[PDB]
């Protein structure tokens, strides 16, 4: 929830704390059994650095456990600007492209394919790059190569959960964020029997990928603008998958690969399976 | 089956004891709890 003031009257760094409430923590003033209100199943308290210790001990002494603590300054920050992604840009590799035009596509691809994530010179793939610019490989085929490349697996698929990897994949291959639980399910099943390669293939193969930036167009963020057969909640999910510019999908950070989209949110949009 | 009941002596009743102390309903307390959805009035009363 929005936190109104970053620092307290006496200087301190306010911190939001979220806890699963317990009947002892809060209880109605009613006869019968003590019950914490339902709406506050998750309860957010804002406390100065000083009281934090004592506030949390008490929460944990009771049946409460701490869902997460975030600094109030990071919290109560705007939703990320959608400036750049509102209209993506678009990169088209013409046949008989000039040396510079090929370079632009490569740089654009690496951006969207691997997220903000930086690719070192050593990491970068000469062979694949070589083929584009002589002809022989579509931009689409270059895309395939990159997903198949270990670089991608090490980052996205090998560190995080396959539940993580699917949306991570959706975003990279399609602007879109995942809509519905079903898509996540389907992909996992495909992975079990077919293996990595077939799952990777399915996204590029899929008609949605063909309908927008089908061939020789580097993928751009379709999400953050209205799309056919896209649940409204997906739009909100995009904001969770995409944090800012200069914000990347990083295996490097502490507990690096986690879920941007909470599973319940997916279930909201669609259930059936 | 006499069902002798009778007024009895002391005849203190429920009310008299507290009126003697003079609590006049300070000792009995009805708690007031806020709700996430509340009328401004309900906030006022709080
Ligand atoms: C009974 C038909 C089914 C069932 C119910 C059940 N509920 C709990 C625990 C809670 N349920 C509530 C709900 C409320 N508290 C409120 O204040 C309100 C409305 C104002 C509701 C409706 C809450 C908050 C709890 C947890 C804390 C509490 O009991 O006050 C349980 C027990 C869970 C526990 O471990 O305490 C159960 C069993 N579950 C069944 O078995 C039925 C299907």
């Amino acid at each position: 929830m929005n936190v109104l003031t970053t620092s307290s009257q006496r200087g301190g760094k306010l911190f939001k704390v979220t806890m699963t409430l317990s009947p002892a923590l809060s209880h109605h003033p009613w006869p019968s059994l003590d019950t914490y209100e339902p709406s506050q199943n998750s309860y957010s308290v804002v406390v100065p650095l000083d009281r934090l210790l004592a506030e949390m001990t008490y929460i944990k002494n009771k049946g409460g456990r701490v869902l997460d603590i975030s600094p109030a300054d990071l919290e109560a920050l705007g939703p990320p600007d959608i400036s750049s992604v509102a209209i993506p840009l678009k990169v088209e590799l013409w046949a008989k492209a000039d040396v510079s035009d090929v370079q632009a596509a490569i740089v654009a691809a690496y951006k969207q394919i691997f997220g903000n994530t930086y690719v070192l010179e050593s990491e970068r793939l000469t062979s694949a790059e070589s083929l584009l610019r002589n002809g022989s490989i579509s931009v689409r085929e270059f895309v395939r190569l990159l997903a198949k490349s270990e670089l991608y697996k090490e980052r996205f698929f090998f560190c995080t959960s396959n539940n993580r990897f699917t949306e991570l994949n959706f975003k990279h291959f399609l602007g879109r964020a995942p809509y519905n639980q079903s898509e996540i399910a389907a992909h996992l099943d495909r992975y079990q029997t077919f293996g990595y390669d077939a799952e990777i293939d399915s996204y590029i193969d899929s008609d949605e990928y063909i309908q927008a930036f089908g061939e020789n167009v580097v993928p751009y963020y379709r999400g953050f603008k209205s799309q056919s057969g896209q649940t409204v909640e997906s739009f909100n999910r995009m904001f969770k998958l995409y944090r800012g510019d200069a914000g990347s999908d990083t295996n490097l950070n502490l507990q690096g690969q986690k879920r941007r989209v909470d599973p319940k949110n997916l279930l909201r949009s669609g259930r059936g399976i | 089956y006499s069902a002798f009941v009778r007024p009895a002596d002391q005849a203190t009743a429920d009310g008299a004891a507290q009126t003697k102390l003079g609590i006049t309903a300070i000792a009995p307390d009805q708690g007031v709890e806020l709700r996430p959805n509340f009328t401004e009035a309900d906030v006022i009363t709080v």
